[PDB]
């Protein structure tokens, strides 16, 4: 709410890497806001999938 | 929990080295590198053997169902 | 054509270095399915002596007494195999040990805290009274004509020195392992070397002259005794292959990736041979020969 | 019994990421349009720009055998000979055909006119190679 | 910020066999 | 498991024989696939062996805390200067042999000790 | 807490027609871990020794 | 039989957790070889089985 | 025995090579089967004759069904001098004439794979696989030709000799870039 | 017993034969491939471990006639013998020396 996306990265910042967008590379490592930014996005992935492991189930036994 | 008699990757005996390697460390400023050395272990598979034993035995022992404590 | 006089013409051994323990001979000109062939027998069909079956009356220590099985079963012993023969399967379990195949190690220990205890003393080597089992602990007791014929052998761990259990006072272990000959495609206790392998022999191809500084720092690639300055014109030639292990330095550099190549003679095999005790590595070979011969053989005579 | 024959002049040699093969970038000294381009392992006939080569192609040489005491063939005059079946005849123009060898993937095009590539067919056709 | 520090002193382990 | 989580059930007690072997004379003792790496991606498991293998020839302990490096110092640098002192080869890989066909293998294969 | 009724005992998913008429627990039928084996056929399986001295089949002899 | 891990982090010696080693420190060879491993799977050395490896009761 | 018929017949493995979700094929060797035929299909690899000979015997085995003339067939070695070496694609090739019934075309397909020309480097044309007669002779096998992937040579050969014969040729395809990648091992590190 | 040919791909004049070995592995069948190879009468060979976990080895010689895939077989393993006596002959000898 204060318009910062991290607690380094200033308020209301102009600047890719505050807007999620990682630089690094898997081979050099990535930095630790990168870190946590990629935390968050593979956690989503994670929480998406165990949704929509069910969520095709009720329509499929409900068609068959 | 105690030092095995024979390395895994290969056979060559750790078994008789655990007292020689802790002798070598603590009497004389031998890095771990060179008790390994002097021991008879200059693969890595036996290096590791000893330079990552942990005898957690020691810790073991102390709780003897034998002795008054 | 190859036949075996062909083979016996350029076939040849160099032994570079030798001992009771560890070997190191090179095979040359001989083929790479037969150099395999012996290393494999070498380590795994080739019989040795381990205790297998155990027995234990009491074991108060901290090891399970699985576990003490296992490190009993673990350690070589001192045994030329050919002095006592295989053991049976169908036989009756009270029946099949005899006193021509089977040794017995029994182990009885009992630690005891000593009296005389120092004050400030940490190093359990004084407050105890056989705290820590050594495997010069197993002591062999001749069965029957053993008397007479293990005499002059003095049964002993091939090494004496390998720890088995560290005990704490009242504590007991009283056991008696029966051992017998095993091979090491069974069981990795009967493998009787702690290693057994090869090597071909490396291969610098070096194609452009290197001279000058580039000849000094051409050497330094590779392991201290393989590249060498010639006297009088200043150049770099291959002093010693055999000492090189690929390890593809000079590749990493741009001004060698072009002059030189880092190929590899695909019939001279270097040899090395630790036997784990039992034996010596001489013998561990030709035992290896000797198996790969009898195995052929029989194959040839087994009724089609 | 032969069904072709000439001698090249190399032009290019491209690496390609290949350690031993290689492709032939040729142009021919006799005919004015006749043209190879073949690919072999100079690990076994190797060959450098502008050099010259010799190209033979049998539909024979007097199943297989490995090579035993008194035999002889037609491969015995050249160097390196390879084995391929061709299968694709094309049409490029008047006077002026393509024809496609594949030795086990070692694909061999040659360009040229119908005056001396009549004899080419589409079946099992040997090639032999000299410097 | 320093780079990680380097184990200095070190010396040439792996010889080849019989060596 | 490894620590990286690179899970995976064993599938055979592959005998010694039947290993792979190198020069020096080891059959590794936990052979992995190295097409788990692609999509998992997990670097980490890389240079833990490098760090392990690293570390075991020269007696040391690897320190492996998040962030130490940067781009300009590479793990893969450090512990293959590491290596390259040591004698064996800067990019970790080991040539190794078959232990069935006999042959030396294709290229270099990567080893190393992990936990 | 409130006792089960007849006709909740075959209403839902843990009901009576769904858990014991159109899905029910089967004799002769095993069950273990998977691991891989790529020396047997496509059209093939790997049955341990335990299963083979476990799961029967009534030859009618002949 | 536990090991100390070579590549530990630091904190692997703040916290003291030498107590409970949870494995070993084991060749691993990232290898295409024998088949049995492509999808998850995973092959040990049946010899170091044999001399102790990851033993457990 | 009305299930075992069942099963045998409706719903074995075999009888399944494609879904009706798409009639796109579901079978197929995965990952390291296709990066080994890169490497075997690749036009830089040659076998010698006890090689190649070796590959095919294991590959095969005529003892446990896997042919169909009752002695195992050879083709060819595609180079005569020095001396006879074999090709990845001669392996391939002779794989099919094994497996496939006799007095039957081979599978004369036209197609592609995953791979871009340029990667090959300048005048390379593998992009696209020429089979012909039973016998390959551009491009390479990859996962496009056996796998998650459709218009295969393994496509094809079900398309022709009924899902059967596909599946054996999945079975042999699985049995020779394995005892292959032995000889030849595949691996990653930080230098790629 | 150890050794028995499998009549499923035997052949009336013999001259192609399968084997099934018992308790062998690569250790003797890449030896003897090698071995058989060396034959020049012979045209096919190489070995195949049917399943790793049975400890079985087939070896199959398809020779070019007049032979058999029998005594191409009796051949292979005699020169295996010949050959490990020559390398046992020449190791003692390298010992005296
Ligand atoms: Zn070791």
């Amino acid at each position: 709410v204060s318009g910062k996306t991290l607690p380094s990265f200033k308020p209301y910042e102009t600047d890719a890497m505050a807007g999620g967008y990682v630089k690094g590379r898997f081979y050099s490592g990535i930095k630790p806001q990168e870190y946590y930014f990629h935390c968050m996005a593979g956690r989503e992935g994670l929480i998406d999938t165990a949704v929509k492991t069910s969520r095709s189930g009720y329509l499929q036994r409900c068609l068959t | 929990m105690i030092v095995p008699v024979r390395c895994f990757s290969c056979g060559k005996v750790v078994g008789d080295k655990w007292e020689s390697y802790l002798n070598l460390l603590q009497e004389d400023e031998l890095d771990e590198g060179t008790a390994l050395s002097r021991l008879g272990l200059k693969r890595y598979c036996c290096r590791r053997m000893i330079l990552t034993h942990v005898d957690l035995i020691e810790k073991f022992l102390r709780y003897n169902p034998l002795e008054k404590r | 054509e190859w036949n075996v006089e062909k083979f016996k013409k350029d076939f040849e051994v160099n032994i570079s270095s030798l001992d009771a323990r560890e070997a190191n001979f090179d095979l040359i000109n001989i083929d790479t399915s037969i150099a395999n062939a012996f290393r494999r027998i070498m380590i795994s069909e080739v019989p040795s002596v381990a205790a297998e079956y155990v027995y234990f009356f009491n074991n108060t220590s901290v090891i399970q007494d699985e576990v003490l099985a296992h490190r009993i079963g673990l350690v070589p012993l001192k045994v030329d195999p050919d002095m006592l023969t295989w053991v049976d399967s169908n036989l009756p379990d009270d029946e099949k040990f005899t006193d021509e195949n089977t040794i017995v190690l029994s182990l009885n220990v009992k630690c005891t805290r000593n009296p005389d205890a120092p004050k400030g003393s940490t190093d359990p080597k004084e407050l105890y009274n056989n705290a820590h089992v050594y495997a010069r602990d197993l002591k062999f007791e001749p069965q029957g004509r053993q008397s007479t014929t293990f005499a002059d052998c003095p049964v002993v761990p091939a090494d004496p020195d390998i720890l088995l259990a560290k005990l704490r006072p009242g504590q007991e272990i009283s056991l008696k392992a029966h051992c017998i000959l095993g091979i090491g495609g069974d069981h990795a206790k009967f493998s009787p070397v702690s290693t057994a392998s090869y090597r071909l022999l490396p291969q610098i191809n070096i194609l452009q002259p290197i001279k000058g500084e580039s000849a000094r720092r051409f050497q330094k690639c590779f392991p201290p005794g393989v590249i060498g300055i010639d006297e009088g014109s200043d150049e770099a030639y291959v002093k010693d292959a055999r000492k090189d292990t690929v390890s593809r330095e000079v590749l990493r550099y741009e001004e060698f990736a072009d002059k030189v190549k880092l190929g590899r003679v695909r019939n001279h095999f270097i040899f090395n041979v630790e036997s784990a005790g039992a034996m010596t590595p001489e013998e561990i070979f030709f035992k290896s020969v000797r198996i790969l011969k009898n195995k052929a053989e029989y194959l040839k005579n087994c009724p089609i | 019994n032969t069904l072709f024959d000439d001698i090249f002049q190399v032009s290019e040699v491209d690496p390609g990421r290949y350690n031993k093969v290689c492709r032939i970038e040729a142009a021919s000294t006799t005919q004015d349009q006749c043209k190879l381009t073949l690919d072999i392992n100079v690990e076994l006939f190797p060959v450098a720009a502008q050099d010259s080569l010799t190209v033979t192609i049998a539909s024979s040489l007097n199943s297989w055998r490995p090579p035993q005491a008194g035999d002889r063939s037609l491969a015995d005059d050249y160097d390196y000979v390879m084995y391929g079946t061709a299968y694709k005849f094309e049409e490029v123009s008047k006077d002026l055909i393509a024809v496609y060898y594949s030795f086990g993937g070692l694909l061999m095009r040659l360009e040229g006119n119908y005056r001396n590539l009549n004899n080419l067919k589409q079946e099992n056709a040997y090639l032999l190679i000299r410097r | 910020r320093k780079d990680v520090p380097k184990v200095e002193g070190l010396k040439l382990e792996h010889f080849a066999t019989g060596y | 498991s490894s620590r990286h989580g690179q899970k995976g059930v064993c599938s055979r007690k592959w005998p010694t024989i039947d290993m792979p072997f190198s020069e020096t004379g080891i059959q590794p003792d936990i052979i992995i696939n190295p097409h788990a790496f692609p999509s998992r991606m997990t670097i980490g498991m890389f240079v833990e062996s490098l760090a392990g293998k690293a570390g075991a020839l020269h007696g040391i302990a690897q320190d492996s805390t998040p962030w130490i490096f940067n781009e300009d110092d590479t793990p893969a640098d450090y512990f293959g200067e590491q290596l390259a002192k040591a004698g064996y080869n800067y990019h970790g890989n080991e040539p190794m042999y078959s232990g069935a066909t006999g042959e030396e293998l294709r290229a270099d294969i990567y080893v190393g000790v992990v936990y | 807490v409130p006792i089960p009724g007849v006709k909740q005992a075959l209403e839902k998913k843990e009901g009576l027609f769904r858990k014991h008429m159109m899905g029910k627990r089967v004799n002769y039928a095993a069950r273990s871990v998977i691991s891989p084996d790529p020396n047997i056929e496509t059209n093939e399986i790997g049955v341990p020794p335990v299963f083979a001295v476990k799961l029967t089949y009534p030859e009618p002899v002949t | 039989t536990g090991q100390t891990p070579i590549v530990k982090a630091n904190l692997y010696d703040d916290y003291g957790m030498d107590n409970f080693p949870n494995g070993f420190n084991a060749v691993v060879a990232v290898i295409s070889y024998t088949g049995y491993d492509m999808d998850d799977a995973m092959i040990i050395n049946k010899s170091a089985d044999e001399r102790g490896f990851g033993y457990g009761t | 025995e009305n299930a075992r018929a069942e099963a045998l017949n409706l719903a074995n493995t075999d009888s399944q090579y494609l879904t009706p979700t798409s009639g796109s094929p579901v079978r197929g060797l995965i990952q390291d089967h296709i990066s080994a035929g890169v490497w075997l299909t690749s036009k830089d690899s040659f076998f010698t004759r006890e090689q190649y000979q070796q590959y095919i015997y294991g590959c095969i085995r005529p003892e446990d069904g896997h042919t169909t003339r009752s002695k195992i067939v050879t083709l060819p070695p595609t180079i005569f001098k020095p001396y006879p070496l074999w090709t990845g694609k001669q392996i391939i090739t002779t794989v099919l004439l094994n497996v496939t019934p006799p007095d039957m075309p081979g599978i004369n397909l036209i197609s592609k794979n995953k791979i871009k020309n340029e990667y090959w480097g300048k005048g390379s044309l593998e992009n696209e696989v020429l089979f012909k007669d039973g016998a390959l002779l551009c491009g390479i096998l990859d996962k496009s030709q056996y796998g998650a992937s459709k218009y295969g040579i393994v496509h094809s050969l079900h398309e022709v000799y009924g899902p059967e014969v596909a599946a054996k040729v999945l079975s042999v395809l699985g049995r020779l870039f394995t005892n292959y990648i032995t000889a030849t091992a595949f691996t990653c590190g930080m230098d790629d | 017993e150890k050794i028995k040919l499998l009549t499923q791909a035997t052949s009336e004049d013999g001259t192609s034969a399968s084997f099934q070995i018992v308790e062998e592995d690569h250790t003797l069948g890449n030896a003897l491939r090698y071995v058989i190879m060396k034959n020049p009468d012979v045209e096919f060979c190489g070995y195949s471990i049917p399943h790793p976990s049975e400890n079985l080895l087939n070896i199959r010689i398809q020779t070019y006639g007049e032979t058999t895939a029998v005594d191409a077989l009796q051949k292979g393993l005699k020169d295996l013998m010949d050959l490990c006596d020559v390398v046992e002959s020449k190791f003692t000898e390298k010992i005296k020396s």
